[PDB]
């Protein structure tokens, strides 16, 4: 084809990525087109299963194992000198059945974000958030709002006291060893359900409601990632990004996602995609253009991450990532995600008790 | 022709996988019709996707997949499943589920 | 809102409809916007179930009963003088549970379309098409290609010897009285399956393949409706539109569809929509603008139909419509359509015998 | 964990509604794997929606909804159902159906 088409989410810096694409075009004459369709994680396997779609797709690594089991991603073989420029665990996140299947770009972990003017000393523990909400309610504010509809956002608390997704043993993930209904998950989800019964949170809070509340000074804290920093920046809320609160003395364990660039297996521009990702994007200047447009948070290129970690928001992202767990990439993550999503929302809205919701989600996810 | 009622037998106060009355190629979604009054609202027992509010359903729903209840009449009202045709969500019918205790 | 939004299929004359919209705008200042989204028959109930969507949707009447059972369409009450300007059976097609729920526009029926240069005397019977295909094959051509993937296109032959959808009795349709597995349907579908086994038709022929073949002089006949005339017009194939062939001495009975204009129940411009449809579109000049852009075939306004019937294509549409059956509009048409679609394609491609496919489709459609 | 094989019992040469081995919240689509050879193609028994060609399956498939066969081993190969997860068609598994005749 002689052209590069790239798919990346719309909340990321696609204009900066296109600048790296323009420079690639100046050096090679190959036009680079950047698009941000809705539901890429769904659109790509649809269009790529018929042999069509973009050359390069950007998405969290946990989806790519389902891609690779159906042969949608090209295997990459970067030189050892290039692999060393990235943190070794990121390469592990994009390995499927022994093959590297994407290029790591960014390392994502949720953090606590707090309104400095409402709350200059944000709490260190989950346990003290109820009393803090009781206080702020007498002022017409609330302590904490975050997206309860996606289990990615509740997992940090659920996993803190013992919860886990798929156990890693002997170089593989065990489909039958799931930890969503153990004692730590039950205690984590019970705390959240108690927040709702005691009216410190509403069961219908989603991404948009929680973002609008925090960005308009109505709530003192939220839980989000680097993709949300831009909207707070223009909102003129004076905010900080810090370590997630502990639960029962244990750190919150956010899921760690590696934003990664996978090459379509059906692409006829495979070598140009490898050229663009290695020699243009995965450099200090390439990552800077994307990060300048919209912040990536922490990155997998160690040379540029050593520059970004000076930003305390990125430092907090790193610290939360170190306390968290890499998402498995196995295809059963879809049934895992659906199992945990339904259980959390059913417990949050009173449709099921915590024990019943987690037990049934355990059975389905481990099936 | 689709039945309006579904009479089923289970041991009271023990788990029971409900026999799904919806035909093949119909989606099943379970509700409680408040007070068994047709003009009252439907409370969804399994939140898939529109204002969601906390309602204590207690121990009623053991699991949503497969739909499993602690065998009992619901306090909030009648148990209803809405059967929605795969190819057209506008073709639907409701089946009331009624329990005989063993 | 003070504005009119209209949804109509893309193969119809939406530019001519917009001209009627411009004239409505000159007289009232109300801007009329015409759009042709893909899958309106699916998009509308989706967006209208949440209280949104266009003011006016154009679609075949058989879908509107499913719309009306969910309260998506406004009831219309046109003056008796206006009702008389339309053929009474069209009003019957847009009545649901005693309420008129749309305005009839066009009356659609399938016809036989033949290449005059390849076939100046098109056959009168289905039974002589095998021998005609055997002849044209020695010239590298075929006799007949039409869309086997949609049961609307196979129904004329299926119903000719006795098949029927839902029986009309005592002012209502009987959900449990379905006629897709009687002797006439079995004989009709067996003839079509025999056409495929004897290699006079291919089981994968769809709308696009059949249209491309006929419009490029590769096949001598096709079965289609007025929405297809435009593409043959610019194709420079010398074609005629005539009566469908008989089967076992009986006329083919095409389903009759009434293209109808329904008003969104959630629309705030209900009176403007009624004004636009009655006093602007449903006139000789309004229908002429739409028909001039893309032909409607026959129409429900008797004054303009008396003008269009001079076109022999429209005359053939009328004759085929008189021999056919009005589609029921009950919500079970969706399960009927799916039942017959799967049975025809399974029999056409050898997955099921005719008797088995029709028997199982009978059971499901009458459920 | 999902079984790879499904052993079922039916009276030979009589209609039999196949017990669906796919879990709840998985779509079932039935195939014949030609010659029971894993490298051979899959023939769909129920054409929903990609070149379709005429293949005489004979009397094998009584109905597609519910999936019903004339109880027999298929001549063309092994009977396979592909179970595809509702929320993600990339999470799928195949179950081979094997018949013991009564
Ligand atoms: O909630 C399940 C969901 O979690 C992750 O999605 C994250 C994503 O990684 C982040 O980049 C950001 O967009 O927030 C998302 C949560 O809404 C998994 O990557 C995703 O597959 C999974 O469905
Ligand atoms: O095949 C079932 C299908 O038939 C009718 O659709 C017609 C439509 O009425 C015509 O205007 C034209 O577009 O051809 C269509 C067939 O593809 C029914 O109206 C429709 O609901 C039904 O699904
Ligand atoms: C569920 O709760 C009800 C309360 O009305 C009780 O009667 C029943 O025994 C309980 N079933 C259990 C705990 O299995
Ligand atoms: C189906 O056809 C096979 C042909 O091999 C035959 O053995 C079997 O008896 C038939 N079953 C019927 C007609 O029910
Ligand atoms: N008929 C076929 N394959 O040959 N269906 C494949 C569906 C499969 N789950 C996929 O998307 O890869
Ligand atoms: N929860 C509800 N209604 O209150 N669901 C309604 C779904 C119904 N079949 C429809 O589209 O009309």
């Amino acid at each position: 084809e002689g052209k590069l088409v790239i798919w990346i989410n719309g909340d990321k810096g696609y204009n900066g990525l296109a600048e790296v694409g323009k420079k690639f075009e100046k050096d090679t004459g190959i036009k680079v087109t950047v698009e941000h369709p809705d539901k890429l994680e769904e659109k790509f396997p649809q269009v790529a299963a018929t042999g069509d779609g973009p050359d390069i797709i950007f998405w969290a690594h946990d989806r790519f194992g389902g891609y690779a089991q159906s042969g949608l991603l090209a295997e990459i073989t970067p030189a050892a000198a290039f692999q060393d420029k990235l943190y070794p665990f990121t390469w592990d996140a994009v390995r499927y059945n022994g093959k590297l299947i994407a290029y790591p770009i960014a390392v994502e972990a949720l953090s606590l974000i707090y309104n400095k003017d409402l709350l200059p000393n944000p709490p260190k523990t989950w346990e003290e958030i109820p009393a803090l909400d009781k206080e702020l309610k007498a002022k017409g504010k609330s302590a904490l709002m975050f997206n309860l509809q996606e289990p990615y956002f509740t997992w940090p608390l659920i996993a803190a006291d013992g919860g886990y997704a798929f156990k890693y043993a002997a170089g593989k993930y065990d489909i039958k060893d799931v930890g969503v209904d153990n004692a730590g998950a039950k205690a984590g989800l019970t705390f959240l359900v108690d927040l709702i019964k005691n009216k410190h949170m509403n069961a219908d809070t989603d991404y948009s409601i929680a973002e609008h509340a925090f960005n308009h000074g109505e709530t003192a804290m939220t839980i989000n990632g680097p993709w949300a920093w831009s909207n707070i920046d223009t909102s003129a809320v004076n905010y900080g990004v810090t370590v997630l609160p502990t639960f029962k003395g244990q750190p919150s364990k956010p899921f760690v996602g590696v934003l990664s660039a996978g090459i379509n297996a059906a692409s006829p521009n495979k070598e140009l995609a490898k050229e663009f990702l290695e020699n243009y994007l995965l450099t200090d200047e390439g990552l800077e253009a994307v990060n300048k447009d919209k912040p990536l948070g922490a990155v997998a290129l160690k040379s540029y991450e050593e520059e970004l970690v000076k930003d305390p928001r990125v430092a907090a992202t790193m610290e939360n990532a170190q306390k968290g767990e890499i998402m498995p990439n196995i295809p059963q993550m879809s049934a895992f995600w659906y199992a945990v999503r339904t259980a959390v929302i059913n417990a949050a809205s009173g449709r099921q008790t915590v024990d019943a919701a987690l037990a049934a989600a355990q059975t389905n996810a481990a099936a | 022709f689709h039945q309006e009622c579904s009479l089923q037998s289970c041991t009271q106060h023990q788990p029971y996988v409900v026999d799904d009355p919806c035909p093949i190629h119909f989606y099943s979604k379970w509700y409680i019709r408040v007070g068994a009054r047709k003009s009252a609202p439907l409370i969804e027992l399994c939140v898939d996707e529109s204002p969601i509010q906390y309602i204590d359903i207690g121990n009623y729903t053991v699991s949503c997949l497969p739909f499993t209840i602690n065998c009992q009449e619901p306090k909030l009202g009648s148990l209803v499943v809405r059967c929605s045709f795969y190819e057209d969500f506008l073709e639907y019918h409701d089946v009331r589920v009624v329990l005989d205790f063993i």
